């Protein structure tokens, strides 16, 4: 209502390319996920030329997915997921990283 | 003796095990494998959803 300076939001980026995480849509039955699954947006391409993209809501789940939950329900933070849209890892070309 | 030991090798333990089995984990099309219908079996493999 006034102010609350709070924290424990902490923005995670996951790359879809590793057995680690799947890459799981949502599937048109039960509650658009998977029952053990947490929600993961990435920006998707609709067109070649348009950079425009729907943050459509997926459904991330894997050894990195268990790992942050169990981080989660140790420390107490509240995360959401993200994906990166140009490169995985990226590298330092002329000082600036990708990924 | 090549005879003896290939006629020991026979292997083939019904390659399944139990539920516990690589070929279960991952579906294989060649190895078709299912219950009737929405019966217990059905509800008990929904409740354990991975």
């Amino acid at each position: 209502s006034d102010c609350e300076p709070d924290d424990n939001h902490l923005s995670i980026v996951t790359l879809e390319e590793a057995p680690f995480v799947i890459v799981e849509d949502i599937d048109p039955l039960t509650e658009t996920c998977v029952r053990n699954t947490v929600p993961c947006r990435k920006f998707v391409k609709i067109n070649n030329s348009t950079n425009e993209g729907m943050n459509v809501k997926k459904c991330c789940k894997g050894f990195c997915i268990d790992i942050l939950k169990k981080l989660s329900r140790t420390v107490k933070f509240t995360y959401d997921l993200y994906l990166v849209t140009n490169g995985k890892h990226g590298k330092k070309v002329n000082n600036v990283w990708n990924g | 003796a090549n005879l003896a030991a290939f006629l020991v090798l026979d292997r083939p333990e019904e390659r399944i095990t139990g539920i516990n089995d690589p070929r279960l984990r991952n579906p294989s099309d060649k190895f078709i494998y299912a219950t009737v219908k929405q019966s217990s079996v059905d509800i008990y493999f929904r409740r354990q959803v991975e």
